[PDB]
Order: structure tokens, then C-alpha cells, then sequence
């Protein structure tokens, strides 16, 4: 889907554990299936780091 | 706790799940949890068994990961999952062999065993998986205090109790009066006799009365309640309360008159039941009260009048019954019935590997002595005990 | 019921820490917590009471905070904190004395009153606060089935049960031989009696016997073991035990010979003391055994033979005491003893608001009818009642 992490590094260090070969499927999959938490009442996010 | 039967219920889906030719996405969140627990049990020595004649084994996991690549499975990755599924299958069977075997009168709903203490850590709490079946369930409700129920078929509430009582009694034995009970599993045979068949009772009636307290409180119990008690309708001669002479017993069987069953919970009348035989229900109790009363037919025919004089010699006794048998019940504590085989689980296991006698547990697994004083101590190591049976059941058939 | 103790222990606190003059330091860390308790409870509205003659009371609560800018705390801050703490007070006995008085036979442990099911929400747990008395420690502790212990000094755990035996008896009286008791409180006194003094004995020597089941498990107890039991010691008449005739009882007091007193657990002699008085101590038990035995003294003074004849009159007749008195004791489950007064509260408040019997109390709060059938139900109702009563009895003295 959409995604949102919240840093430039964050968002770089997703990208490297994403491309190595040497981190878990569980894991590997999971950095391409988290997902922010944006709630536009009771004024809260949540995002991924 | 959690961890072993999550353990053990992922490798008997993968035992069922993880077959030749099957497809992957049937199989592909079962994969991922059997990964997640090599992951997690790899690096890590275990040590089972080392009381009785339980053998000491000494457990290393170091496993590869299984391929998440095919579209159906293979030959190779159903022989390699074999491999990785036996040898977790016997650490998990002699785990629960080593913790079945354990026990301690401080703290029994506390892991004994070395190699559970070691999995109720934080580092094994990723081995999680789903906790579907019943003990699992009724253990993580009561690890919260909640309200739990375990269904039985005909369970075993009473201890074996063969006795008698004799209210009206002499060293003749000759014009006896009280009452006589059989307390075994599921099912209370009681019945009260009267030699004189209340020739000299008032209004012709004796009453008779019954009083049962069980040790938990059982809950919607569907109860078979039938006149007539069988076993104690034909000829015997009984030892006396002394044991030292005996006597003799003729029974002729009259109908139970006014049968009152009453199922009292701490002292209040919960249900009552007044001459109403077959199936009755019994919602909430914990004492099982039954009055039944002998009453002399005021008519009988020549073959009848000949049984019952009105002077001694009374060689036909009169003698009233009944018979209640709880079908199924839902208790909150732990026990036996007919249809699990959780308890001849514990004693194969305890009797296999010729175990010491510990604190808790009677001497040879007793149920009599062990349902006869049912401590909460007691109760804390049987649910423990049998829980960690219901996982080796799962796993070892 | 934390957040009701966390409310109570604040309130203490704020009585005792905000006072005037005192230096910001000293109560910096409290303001905030009462703050953050004044902020939850904004906006929200209770109804209290509704049973019996306890008065229908609406809450409402609507405060400013309380300021974080003094060094002194000036009697401004002092009088309106005064205020505030006064409203929630009355706020929290009223609720307390909601919760009291309710209970339930399904899940006695659960809160019953409107006001607390309200406060047993997520909205409300951050009020809550250190949970630091005996009584929301061991709630705590038994909510996530772990091992407790209420220390007791004198712990009621015997029903009044005052009562005798006859082993040896006949319709004329003069002639018996047998048991008689006093369990009260945490006190046993018994006293084995023959009027033969052991004349047609063998070996001149009659063993008595006294087997006290307690209802729940004693952990740790000193013991104050005495012989010669004082209250029957002196001559009395006592009715017969279908209470129809009275007999006379006139003792003469033998020492207890070869005196065993055995603590089973679970029909298992965890401790035993043979022949050794003082202060004893048991460390886990719940059936206590007293075996002493009557000994016809084989050399008597002319002042001792005339009292004993080898014939039928006996005016003195032979007894022989003992007297057990448990001290202090560690309990699993909730009691009442000499040294808490919740049992009054809760029977106080019971009392003044007339509150009709309901499902699991007894009628009256009978101590002794509540201890003699002292069901699981009623030990859960009776422990969430007890720990509601020490949370008021913080703050209402
Ligand atoms: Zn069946």
C-alpha cells in the first residue's frame, strides 16, 4: 500500500534491511507491510521508525 | 506454558498442513510461524529428564530455515520439514514427560521442570501461536482469574465410599433399619431398608434421607435419576461396622415413595425435584440431597401378606432405592470422566519411569485418595499435570 | 478496585503531605498525581447507593487543578485543596460502602456496584497509584494467580462449636467416659473424661482422641499448647444429647500423659510434639490431632484412694485437659481475628442500612455460620468485600 516512516534515515535504513539477503522473511516482508496510523479526530498519527 | 503448546500445535499442523504436492498459500502462514520458532530456538541447549528411571537427554537446535519458493510442495521440502518435525517432536515429548513427572506443594501452577523454566522467558514469547483448545484456553483464563468450565462426560466427582448405616440395630441383626450407599464415579446407588417395613413407624413411613457433599462445585449437569436401585436388590450378608460378625440381607423391593432430590449450594436449595424420575437437570450445586421414605402398602394381596408379619421373623426385608447418575457436568476445577484419557496419561507416564513418591500426589496416583482430600495445592499440580498431558496428546497419539 | 485504592491512597496522602507551611519538594511528586486524578475524573458522573436504606447520591465532578507554583504551601492552596479532597472523600466512602454491601453467588470476585464497574475502565487507570497495604497487594497478587499470605493474629478460623462425646454411657449417668470440647476463636480446649479412672482399663491406661478439620490452610503458626484445660475443670450439669435428661459432672484433674499432637496435611503428618508444651509451631497444616491419654496414677496417697474405689459410686471423676491456642498465623484465604476490624466495618455497614439477606452471606453476617460452610463463592465475595472495607477504613478512621 501507501507507507510512511518518519525520518530520511529511517527511511533509508528500511530501504537497506529491505534489499540485503541476510534478513528474515518474516521481517523482509513485514518492512513492505507496516503502515502509519493517521487519525484525523482525537488528533494522533503513529508512524512506523 | 504458552510457548510449549505453541510448539506442539505447529508441529501438528505442520505434520497435517505440510504435506506432498499441496499448495503453498494453504501452507504459507504456517511456514512463516514454523521459521519464527527455528529463529527463536536456534542457539539455545536444553536438559530433560533426571528423576526415576527418566533419562537424561541433552537438546541442541541448530536448524536451517524452511523455503518459502515453491507454488506446490514438493518431495525434498515434505522430507526436510520430516527431519526438523521429528526432532522438535521428541524435544516437545520429552519436555512433557519431564514437567507430567514434576511437582511441588509451594507453588504448583509454576513451571518445575528445568527446560519449561527456561521457555517461560521473553526471548521464546515469539514461538506464540494460537491457544485453541480447552486446557490451553481454560489456562489462560485463569492466569487472568477469570471464569472457566471444563465439560465432562460422566465425571468422576465421587470417590469410591462402599458403606452403610444402620439406624435401628442390634447384636441379633434381626430387625435392622438404615440406609446403604454405593459412591462411584458418576453414580450414587443408595437404598434404604427397614425390616419391619415400618410396622411400628408412624402412619406406616419411614423416612429415609441421603446426604452427598461433593468436593467442587459442579455446574449444568444433565442427571439420569431412576428408582430402584440394582445393586442392592438381591440376598448378601454384610460384615458388621466392627467387622466382627455379619449379616444377612433379603431384600423385596417396593416402589420409592415421596422421593425428594434436592441440590443445595452452600445450604440454599438451588434445585428440588419431587417424585420426578428420568432425565432432570441440575444447574448450580455442590450437595446432592435425596429423600426417599418407605411407605407399608395399606392393601395386599395372600402372596404379599405372607412376606410381612406383624410379630419377628421378617425373612423378606423391605427395601427402597435409587440410582442417580450425572451424565455430564461442567466443572471449574480439573477431574476425571469417561471420555478424556488425560489422568491415564499422568499414571503411564508416572508408572513408566518408576517415580518416587513425592509431597503433593498420593501414592500411586490414588483418584480415590486424590478427589477424597482435594486441596487447592492438589488442584494447582493436577491442572498443571493434566495440561501438559493435553499438549503430549496432541503431539504423541 | 486498584483505581479505588489509588484514589483512597491519594486522598490519605493529600491529607497528609498537603498541610500548611510545608515546602514543595516534599509534595511535588503528589500534586501531580492528584492533578492527573482530577483530570480523569472531570466530566464524569456516578450515582451511588440504591439498596436497602443507603440513599440514592449523583456525582458530579467538576474541579480546577490544583497550582504547581509555591516553595511554602500558604493556606490558600491548603484550604482549597482541603475542599477538593473533602468532596472526594465523601465521593469514595459512598462508593466503598455501594461496594460493600452488594454481592454476587455467580463471580463474586467482580465489582457489583454501578460506581466501581464505572471505574474499571481504561479511561480511569491512570489514576492508579502504588498498591502498598496487605490487602490490594494480595489482590493484586491473587489476580494473577500467584501465592498470597494474610497474617493473622488470632485468627477466627474455628466455628463456636462447644459440644462433648461419650464413648461410655447409660441412662443412669453414673458411669461414663468420653471427649468433651470448646472451639472458639482460635482456641481449642478439650478435656477427655472416665469416671472409672482407668479401673477396668488395660494397663490402667484410656486413650482419648480429638481430630479438629479446619476449613482452610494454615501456614506458619505459633501455638501456645497448654495442658489442663480451665474451662472444664469444675463441677457442672450438662443435658443429654437428645436433651432430655441432665447429668452431673464433677472432675478431679489428672495430668495429660503422653500427650501427641499431630498438624496433617492432607492426611500427612507434616509436625508432631510429643509430651512438649509451651509454644509450639506448625508450619503447614489444616487438621489438627490431639491424642493424650488418662493414667491411673499406681501410687496414691490415703488423701488421693478414698476418691477413686474399686465399686460402682464415683464422686470425683477422672479428667484430663488440654488447651490450644494459635497466636498468629499466615492464611492463603481471608479470616477475621482479634487485631483488624473489617469484619466489623463490613457488619457495620450491613447493619445501619438495613440491608436484606441476600444469596451468599448469612443472615446477620453470622461469623460462625459463614466459617463453618465456607464455600469458594463466599471466600471471594468475602475477600473483595474485606479489601473494600481496609480501602475505607484508610480513609474513613
Ligand atoms: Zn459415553
Amino acid at each position: 500500500d501507501a507507507g510512511k516512516v518518519v525520518d530520511s534515515e529511517t527511511a533509508a535504513i528500511c530501504d537497506a534491511i529491505f534489499q540485503d539477503e541476510e534478513t528474515e522473511g518474516a521481517v523482509r516482508r513485514f518492512i513492505a507491510e507496516m503502515r502509519q496510523r493517521v487519525q484525523a479526530d482525537r488528533n494522533v498519527v503513529n508512524y512506523p521508525s | 506454558m504458552d510457548v510449549l503448546y505453541s510448539l506442539s500445535k505447529t508441529l501438528k499442523d505442520a505434520r497435517d498442513k505440510i504435506v506432498e504436492g499441496t499448495l503453498y498459500s494453504n501452507v504459507s502462514d504456517l511456514i512463516q510461524q514454523f521459521n519464527q520458532m527455528i529463529i527463536t530456538m536456534n542457539g539455545n541447549e536444553f536438559q530433560t529428564g533426571g528423576i526415576g528411571n527418566l533419562p537424561i537427554r541433552n537438546w541442541n537446535f541448530n536448524f536451517g530455515l524452511l523455503g518459502t519458493t515453491l507454488l506446490n510442495l514438493d518431495a525434498n521440502y515434505v522430507e526436510t520439514a520430516r527431519n526438523t518435525i521429528d526432532y522438535f517432536v521428541d524435544f516437545v515429548d520429552n519436555v512433557c514427560m519431564d514437567e507430567m513427572v514434576r511437582e511441588s506443594q509451594r507453588n504448583g501452577i509454576a513451571p518445575q521442570s528445568d527446560s519449561l523454566r527456561k521457555l517461560s522467558a521473553i526471548k521464546f514469547k515469539r514461538i506464540n501461536f494460537d491457544n485453541s483448545s480447552e486446557y490451553i484456553e481454560n489456562w489462560n483464563l485463569q492466569n487472568r482469574r477469570q471464569r472457566t468450565g471444563f465439560t465432562f462426560h460422566k465425571p468422576n466427582i465421587f470417590p469410591y465410599s462402599a458403606s452403610f448405616t444402620l439406624n435401628r440395630s442390634q447384636p441379633a441383626h434381626d430387625n435392622l433399619m438404615g440406609t446403604m450407599w454405593l459412591n462411584a464415579g458418576s453414580e450414587i446407588q443408595v437404598a434404604g431398608f427397614d425390616y419391619s417395613c415400618a410396622i411400628n413407624a408412624p402412619a406406616n413411613i419411614q423416612q429415609f434421607e441421603h446426604i452427598v457433599p461433593l468436593r467442587r462445585v459442579l455446574t449444568t449437569a444433565t442427571i439420569t435419576l431412576l428408582p430402584d436401585a440394582e445393586r442392592f436388590s438381591f440376598p448378601r450378608v454384610i460384615n458388621s461396622a466392627d467387622g466382627a460378625t455379619t449379616w444377612f440381607f433379603n431384600p423385596v423391593i417396593l416402589r420409592p415413595n415421596n422421593v425428594e432430590v434436592e441440590f443445595l449450594l452452600n445450604g440454599q436449595i438451588i434445585n428440588t425435584y419431587q417424585a420426578r424420575f428420568g432425565t432432570i437437570v441440575a444447574r448450580n450445586f455442590d450437595t446432592i440431597r435425596l429423600s426417599f421414605q418407605l411407605m407399608r402398602p395399606p392393601n395386599m394381596t395372600p402372596a404379599v401378606a405372607v412376606l410381612f408379619p406383624n410379630a419377628q421373623p421378617f425373612e423378606h426385608h423391605a427395601t427402597v432405592g435409587l440410582t442417580l447418575r450425572i451424565e455430564s457436568a461442567v466443572c471449574e476445577s480439573v477431574l476425571a470422566d469417561a471420555s478424556e484419557t488425560l489422568l491415564a496419561n499422568v499414571t503411564s507416564v508416572r508408572q513408566e519411569y518408576a517415580i518416587p513418591v513425592g509431597p503433593v500426589f498420593p501414592p500411586g496416583m490414588n483418584w480415590t485418595d486424590l478427589i477424597t482430600n482435594y486441596s487447592p495445592s492438589r488442584e494447582d499440580n493436577l491442572q498443571r499435570v493434566f495440561t501438559v498431558a493435553s499438549i503430549r496428546s496432541m503431539l504423541i497419539k
